[PDB]
RNA sequence: GGCCUGCU
RNA sequence: AGUAGAAACAAGGCC
């Protein structure tokens, strides 16, 4: 939660406060129309590049996008294709793969440490998960046909 | 108007988004923002029942 | 010239041979959603009216 | 703000909340069009029937504190019973004229913004000028043509995605502008409403309206331009047509395309015209387009075009160079060349004489649909380089340089019977036929030319005979390209010599046209062809008698002009314009007259008042005998083929327009003269040759009042300004005498 | 008698 | 009776 100037009190937990003013704005899993009305309202009234594809979410003290994804393949291949992707990219990119092994552009990584431990043991414990179950060779091999959408009609 | 989101949640969303751009910049205050903000909590309060 | 009882002889499973003669070599998905139209109105059922 | 709490309000309720929370945003089409009246089968039964019962129209809850229960009368303007499935109540028409005579006002000086396309069509309408109607047969083509006279050049779903974007920054979605035309429209229309205070609904279908490109099946013969196909049912009828040149964007595009086509169609029919030079120069002097002479655009826009150059040099004025080849341009850029006066035979074994050219030299092909570069030697072929459209056009450049060469691959090649004789039995270009004969298939001079290899140099595609490409081998000295225009618009427009039948040559001795060049295409023209020619005056006609009569007034204007001021009783007592009163009806010559010399006589009494136009204009109705009269005239009708033409006393007509810009008089479709400036000519906005005891001040103003008309001026009196409508609804102010 | 409908 | 032509109107529903 960002507040008057550039700083965050980045609470736990049931710490609300009559100065809101959100550090971030959720952008993934709006549904598409809203997505990207709010990325076209925020892109005007800052008036930055519209990204090409939808990114995940927004710095406001910054005035930039944030990507996010989640790999089962190699970082690096699937690191460097969002960064392709993102034409021009002015949108810091972050990946977090199960194992753990992170990645960034510029290594600007611009969230506490904590949170980033929190979502290392949140991806751990999954892993641990799935482990037990055994579907966690299936989804590792089942990434590539994953983007691909094909009719069942 | 295309889209899956209930129509409730779009009109919400909306709202919200727009009061947050005029108070980042625009005539949008504090106290509007805080009164707009909370009658969107109990909107979806409402909702949610 | 022009046709008799044009309606009244154009039985759907031509048009059904028709749409698997027209979608040869495509999606199977397409193929079906295709030539769903003639099977159902192949079975058609004609309402009376008011009687 | 009172938005949220609108949708607090409606959510509160059960069955409004649950239509809200179930509904997605996708049904929102279904749950708007969710009706159970139906649509009406026969519109015209239905309101027919309607407009009988009270209340037959609905319109918003508003109308219940806006508009009064009943009229002065007591008539119910509206009714508190409700629609059948809405808000609306039941008002009848008397509610709507009773908001037309006592509704709120408003400033509706945004609506020719809102409505833009419309008005300027009105504008378009208003500043045309008509001419002849000409009885003729029309070949009534079916074509596709374009109804929207200022489409943007876009498509259904680009200008829909500019709209969006334009009035809906928010909204525009996913999609982004991508063609930098695009985006300078859009910044020109952003940048013009910066702040418009219409509703954004009213902005987009305006903007949809006057961007996306409409296109309909018409039966159209002469035009397609988008500004003439607007009046198709003013220009073109079964058997009757007309001259009409639309008031608006004289764009140069439209204009050079018109005189390109009229220059291929002169240049046809002079081919086989038996003088061509001289019936090419009387035609020429005897046509006009869209309103405008064609020696005017000829002398003013430079053009590039093979017919377009014919009739520039015919006129004397400055002609072009880069002589041209089968219907390409070239341009010579290097070396010299000397013919050579040689004999060959054929692979048909016909023998033949032709001129060889010598010297290696390099040349710039151009075209209508091509262009090509090129570099040879005496009878070889050094290079060629082409860069055409389509598959057929590179086809056409090659055949065209392959003639071009004079190699005996080509001489070898020719087979069949080609006749260098032409319909008129005049010989025929050699080379003009050995072109038109490979024109059909050039398979032979393809199998004939030979091979060579090639050094793989850039990645360049290899050569086809017959679409089959070959990266390794290849046909001699022929190369594969695709540029985007030739090397540069040529610099310089020469003198030439021109023969009976159109030969047309240059200083040194070689040939630069004929009509064998003029491509040949039959295209349409966008702007009217007013080709004048058997539309005549037979061996007499208006175009003869009348239109005669004022060009000898014309040229005899030096002492008509002194004679008009001392002793006119015997210049209108004159042996000139007896032709002309045989026309005027018999019971109207005095009375026209009499009309007629008043004005004149208090024009001269006046000083400062002088116009050459009404002088040249009412002298042939002056001549008969002077019968008085009390009336006014409007137009004076003349007897041209059992039907009434009217001339107007103020102003230009079809029959009688003098241009302001080239100062030439125009009678009927036929120049008589060009008119000269006198130095007394009153500019002082005043007209004393119009009315017969009136005076014209200028322009209207609103304080004497409403406009009154011709016909109710004799109330009038002394010294009483007052105002007048007249001429083509326009409104002045006049003073007695 | 009253209400409601004049393509349901 | 009348309109009309392969079936209808020449008033219908409810309290």
């Amino acid at each position: 939660f960002i507040n008057e100037r550039g700083e965050s009190i980045i609470v736990e937990s049931g710490d609300p406060n009559a100065l809101l003013k959100h550090r971030f704005e959720i952008i993934e899993g709006r549904d598409r129309t809203m997505a990207w009305t709010v990325v076209n309202s925020i892109c005007n009234t800052t008036g930055a590049e519209k990204p090409k594809f939808l990114p995940a979410l927004y710095d406001y003290k910054e005035n930039r996008f944030i990507e996010i994804g989640v790999t089962r393949r190699e970082v690096h291949i699937y690191y460097l294709e969002k960064a392709n992707k993102i034409k021009s990219e002015k949108t810091h990119i972050h990946i977090f793969s199960f194992t753990g092994e992170e990645m960034a552009t510029k290594a600007d990584y611009t969230l506490d440490e904590e949170s980033r431990a929190r979502i290392k043991t949140r991806l751990f414990t999954i892993r641990q998960e799935m482990a037990s179950r055994g579907l966690w060779d299936s989804f590792r091999q089942s990434e590539r046909g994953e983007e691909t959408i094909e009719e069942r009609f | 108007p295309v889209g899956i989101s209930s129509m409730v949640e779009a009109m919400v969303s909306r709202a919200r988004i727009d009061a947050r751009i005029d108070f980042e910049s625009g005539r949008i205050k504090k106290e509007e923002f805080a009164e707009i903000m909370k009658i969107c909590s109990t909107i979806e309060e409402l909702r949610r029942q | 010239g022009d046709n008799t009882k044009w309606n009244e002889n154009q039985n759907p499973r031509m048009f059904l041979a028709m749409i698997t003669y027209i979608t040869r070599n495509q999606p199977e998905w397409f193929r079906n959603v295709l030539s769903i139209a003639p099977i159902m109105f192949s079975n058609k059922m004609a309402r009376l009216g008011k009687g | 703000m009172e938005r949220i709490k609108e949708l607090r309000d409606l959510m509160s309720q059960s069955r409004t909340r649950e239509i809200l929370t179930k509904t997605t945003v996708d049904h929102m089409a279904i749950i708007k069009k969710y009706t159970s009246g139906r649509q009406e089968k026969n519109p015209a039964l239905r309101m027919k029937w309607m407009m009988a019962m009270k209340y037959p129209i609905t319109a918003d809850k508003r109308i219940m504190e806006m508009i009064p229960e009943r009229n002065e009368q007591g008539q119910t303007l509206w009714s508190k019973t409700n629609d059948a499935g809405s808000d609306r109540v039941m008002v009848s028409p008397l509610a709507v004229t009773w908001w037309n005579r006592n509704g709120p006002t408003t400033s509706a000086v945004h609506y020719p913004k809102i409505y833009k396309t419309y008005f300027e069509k009105v504008e378009r309408l208003k500043h045309g000028t008509f001419g002849p109607v000409h009885f003729r047969n029309q070949v009534k083509i079916r074509r596709r043509v374009d109804i929207n006279p200022g489409h943007a050049d876009l498509s259904a779903k680009e200008a829909q995605d500019v709209i969006m974007e334009v009035v809906f920054p928010n909204e525009v979605g996913a999609r982004i502008l991508t063609s930098e035309s695009q985006l300078t429209i859009t910044k020109e229309k952003k940048e013009e409403l910066q702040d418009c205070k219409i509703s954004p609904l009213m902005v987009a279908y305006m903007l949809e309206r006057e961007l996306v490109r409409k296109t309909r099946f018409l039966p159209v013969a002469g035009g397609t331009s988008s500004v003439y196909i607007e009046v198709l049912h003013l220009t073109q009828g079964t058997c009757w047509e007309q001259m009409y040149t639309p008031g608006g964007e004289v764009r140069n595009d439209d204009v050079d395309q018109s005189l390109i086509i009229a220059a291929r169609n002169i240049v046809r029919r002079a081919t086989v015209s038996a003088d061509p030079l001289a019936s090419l120069l009387e035609m020429c002097h005897s046509t006009q387009i869209g309103g405008i002479r064609m020696v005017d655009i000829l002398r003013q826009n430079p053009t590039e075009e093979q017919a377009v150059d014919i009739c520039k040099a015919a006129m004397g004025l400055r002609i072009s160079s880069s002589f041209s080849f089968g219907g390409f341009t070239f341009k010579r850029t290097s070396g010299s060349s000397v013919k050579r006066e040689e004999e060959v035979l054929t692979g048909n074994l016909q023998t033949l004489k032709i001129r060889v050219h010598e010297g290696y030299e390099e040349f710039t092909m151009v075209g209508r649909r091509a262009t090509a570069i090129l570099r040879k030697a005496t009878r070889r072929l050094i290079q060629l380089i082409v860069s055409g459209r389509d598959e057929q056009s590179i086809a056409e450049a090659i055949i065209v340089a392959m003639v071009f060469s004079q190699e005996d691959c080509m001489i070898k090649a020719v087979r069949g019977d080609l006749n260098f004789v032409n319909r008129a039995n005049q010989r025929l270009n050699p080379m003009h036929q050995l072109l038109r004969h490979f024109q059909k298939d050039a398979k032979v001079l393809f199998q004939n030319w030979g091979i060579e290899p090639i050094d793989n140099v850039m990645g360049m595609i290899g050569i086809l005979p017959d679409m089959t490409p070959s990266t390794e081998m290849s046909m001699r000295g022929v190369r594969v390209s695709k540029m985007g225009v030739d090397e540069y618009s040529s610099t310089e427009r020469v003198v030439v010599s021109i023969d009976r039948f159109l030969r047309v040559r240059d200083q040194r001795g070689n040939v630069l046209l004929s009509p064998e060049e003029v491509s040949e295409t039959q295209g349409t023209e966008k702007l009217t062809i007013t080709y004048s020619s058997s539309m005549m005056w037979e061996v007499n006609g208006p175009e003869s008698v009348l239109v005669n009569t004022y060009q000898w007034i014309i040229r005899n204007w030096e002492t008509v002009k002194i004679q008009w001021s001392q002793n006119p009783t015997m210049l209108y007592n004159k042996m000139e314009f007896e032709p002309f009163q045989s026309l005027v009806p018999k019971a109207a010559r005095g009375q026209y007259s009499g009309f007629v010399r008043t004005l004149f006589q208090q024009m001269r009494d006046v000083l400062g008042t002088f116009d050459t136009v009404q002088i040249i204009k009412l002298l042939p109705f002056a001549a008969a005998p002077p019968k008085q009269s009390r009336m006014q005239f409007s137009s004076l009708t003349v007897n041209v083929r059992g039907s009434g033409m009217r001339i107007l006393v103020r102003g230009n007509s079809p029959v009688f327009n003098y241009n302001k810009a080239t100062k030439r008089l125009t009678v009927l479709g036929k120049d008589a003269g060009a008119l000269t400036e006198d130095p007394d000519e009153g500019t002082a906005g005043v007209e004393s040759a119009v009315l017969r005891g009136f005076l014209i001040l200028g322009k209207e103003d609103r304080r004497y009042g409403p406009a009154l008309s011709i016909n109710e001026l004799s109330n009038l009196a002394k010294g009483e300004k007052a105002n007048v409508l007249i001429g083509q609804g326009d409104v002045v102010l006049v003073m007695k005498r």
